[PDB]
């Protein structure tokens, strides 16, 4: 059936971190369990592994010193925790492991968890400053930039989701601040640019942060 | 260490093409052990195939898998436009169970030139301090695409960061976002700021240009 | 006329592990159980089939002596119709048993600091044993179709583990020593015998 994984964390350089694989739909006690981990757009590095049953653990040298991996079979959940915080280490957490019958097991890592987003920066929490992006004098284009703020999650929306088509919101860079920054953008007909008006909403949820602009162009 | 290399880094295809991904190791691994996962962003990888042969229960027959000692592939006989995404072999034979490189399968189309307009700083960022000026390119293929700064005509680096969108599922373009970031005292240091975007669908670069203060 | 060796089995300066348990046979001996119901030294003396002083009056043609350590939460498996991995994997009794289980703590000897890892028990078997068997093999448990041919790793795992007895742990956790007692009796040579 399935595997979720704990909520995202975020937390500062040199702490812990546990995150947790709780099993669903299939005999875990005869299954095995490894976590792996997936900076933003990179490939996959594999962490670590351990066998459901035993207990036994297996981890690349990367990470022998650093990382925990346990299991509490009477929940039915694994468990990878990590000491010593770099800065590189924020990623996303991904938990994966065979699915098993009273029988058998499988002979592949079939049944994967959502993945748990762990940030690692020094930088405390702050919500965004919008900042518009208003059309230039057959078709136009406007927008906001969402500048200055911490951890990455932010929600954007047009006319409280009324306007959808063409609008490009592009994945947040992270500025040597230590503070994120992205601009989300729409593209629409020049002749409607008098006649129509465009606000977009954003929703930071760490700071409780719901922050409106308009786009006049001028 | 197993070190696992995946060919082509990335291969473009119209749909229903045949697709051939190859992944190649520094010593020979045991063919019991090796899979392909298939991951969309954002999205937590899929098994495809496991044992370096045998398809994942419920995945589609168009994909196949085969190899031994160093060299493996996966096969997608038709690529069905679901299968647009990355794709990493993972070994477990011998640890570390490491990962390849993963290569990107992209959906091919004619080449669309740049829509390449220019933002100069929001009236109240000044107020607030900084100044940032943003550059869009937009609606292109292929990904491949050069953004230059010209303050007063002149190359700028040091400032300037971008960022690229997904391919978008109707139309297969991407679009990209260059943002240049200076203070207040800085910015108003020049006059004329511009964008200057190389890509192979233009003939000539296109630069587009502001002069401060005047709209 | 001589007396049994229980020194030889209560006070053996070693003990096996579980899934290798070890048995003495004696045979052509005196033996006088009152003492060790009586000894106050073992936590657990349970008998089945049988009474435990009743049948110090009784004869046998040969009596087993079964001994090994397992934790003490573990004890309540080492009866009649009960279940657990020592139970199914370990050392089994019969349903129909007829003998004596006696227990007793073992943490000064048996446990180190930073854990004495010596002492195993089988976590990995295809199948329940029967009553009194004893499977001392070593292969690699195939938990997936694909053979494992002597190499540990992915759905092949070793078959034994480790207790790790510290002597900081609970008294659940804390090593006890084991000793079963089987009476047979067949044909009626009539070798081991009460005072
Ligand atoms: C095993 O060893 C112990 C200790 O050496 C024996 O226990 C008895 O301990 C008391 C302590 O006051 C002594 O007075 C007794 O003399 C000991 N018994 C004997 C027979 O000497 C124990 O008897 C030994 N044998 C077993 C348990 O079978």
């Amino acid at each position: 059936m399935q595997l979720v994984q704990s909520g995202p964390e975020v937390k500062k350089p040199g702490t812990s971190v546990k995150v947790s694989c709780k099993a669903s739909g299939f005999t875990f006690t005869s299954s095995a369990v490894q976590w792996v981990r997936q900076a933003r757009g990179q490939r996959l590095e594999w962490i670590g592994w351990i066998v459901v049953g035993s207990g036994n653990t297996n981890y690349a040298q990367k990470f022998q010193e650093r990382v925990t991996i346990t299991r509490d079979m009477s929940t039915s959940t694994a468990y990878m925790e990590l000491s010593s915080l770099r800065s590189e280490d924020t990623a996303v957490y991904y938990c994966a492991a065979p699915h098993c019958s009273s029988t058998i097991c499988y002979d592949g890592f079939d049944i994967w968890g959502q993945g748990t987003m762990v940030t690692v920066s020094s930088a405390s929490t702050k919500g965004p400053s919008v900042f518009p992006l208003a059309p230039s004098s057959g078709t136009a284009a406007l927008g906001c930039l969402v500048k200055d703020y911490f951890p990455e999650p932010v929600t954007v929306s047009w006319n409280s989701g009324a306007l959808t088509s063409g609008v490009h919101t592009f994945p947040a860079v992270l500025q040597s601040s230590g503070l994120y920054s992205l601009s989300s953008v729409v593209t629409v007909p020049s002749s409607s640019l008098g006649t129509q008006t465009y606000i977009c909403n954003v929703n930071h949820k760490p700071s409780n942060t719901k922050v409106d602009k308009r786009v006049e162009p001028k | 260490e197993i070190v696992l290399t995946q060919s082509p880094g990335t291969l473009s295809l119209s749909p229903g093409e045949r697709a051939t991904l190859s992944c190649r190791a520094s010593q020979s691994v045991s063919s019991s052990y090796l899979a392909w996962y298939q991951q969309k962003p954002g999205q937590a990888p899929r098994l495809l195939i496991y044992g370096a042969s045998s398809r994942a229960t419920g995945i589609p027959d168009r994909f196949s898998g085969s190899g031994s000692g160093t060299d493996f592939t996966l096969t997608i006989s038709r690529v069905e436009p679901e299968d647009f995404a990355v794709y990493y072999c993972q070994q477990y034979g011998s640890s570390p169970w490491t990962f390849g490189q993963g290569t990107k399968v992209e959906i091919k189309r004619t080449v669309a030139a740049p829509s390449v307009f220019i933002f100069p700083p929001s009236d109240e960022q000044l107020k607030s301090g900084t100044a940032s000026v943003v550059c869009l390119l937009n609606n292109f293929y292929p990904r491949e695409a050069k953004v230059q700064w010209k303050v007063d005509n002149a190359l700028q680096s040091g400032n300037s960061q971008e960022s690229v969108t997904e391919q978008d599922s109707k139309d297969s373009t991407y679009s990209l976002s260059s943002t240049l970031t200076l203070s207040k005292a800085d910015y108003e240091k020049h006059k004329v700021y511009a964008c200057e975007v190389t890509h192979q669908g233009l003939s000539s670069p296109v630069t587009k240009s502001f002069n401060r203060g005047e709209c | 006329t001589n007396l049994c060796p229980f020194g030889e089995v209560f006070n053996a300066t070693r003990f096996a592990s579980v899934y290798a348990w070890n048995r003495k046979r004696i045979s052509n001996c005196v033996a006088d159980y009152s003492v060790l119901y009586n000894s106050a030294s073992f936590s657990t003396f349970k008998c089945y089939g049988v009474s435990p002083t009743k049948l110090n009056d009784l004869c046998f043609t040969n009596v087993y002596a079964d001994s090994f350590v397992i934790r003490g939460d573990e004890v309540r498996q080492i009866a009649p119709g009960q279940t657990g991995k020592i139970a199914d994997y370990n050392y089994k009794l019969p349903d129909d048993f007829t003998g004596c289980v006696i227990a007793w703590n073992s943490n000064n000897l048996d446990s180190k600091v930073g854990g004495n890892y010596n002492y195993l028990y089988r976590l990995f078997r295809k199948s329940n044993l029967k009553p009194f068997e004893r499977d001392i093999s070593t292969e690699i448990y195939q938990a997936g179709s694909t053979p494992c041919n002597g190499v540990e790793g992915f759905n092949c795992y070793f078959p034994l583990q480790s207790y790790g007895f510290q002597p900081t742990n609970g008294v659940g956790y804390q090593p006890y020593r084991v000793v079963v007692l089987s009476f047979e009796l067949l044909h009626a040579p009539a070798t081991v015998c009460g005072p």
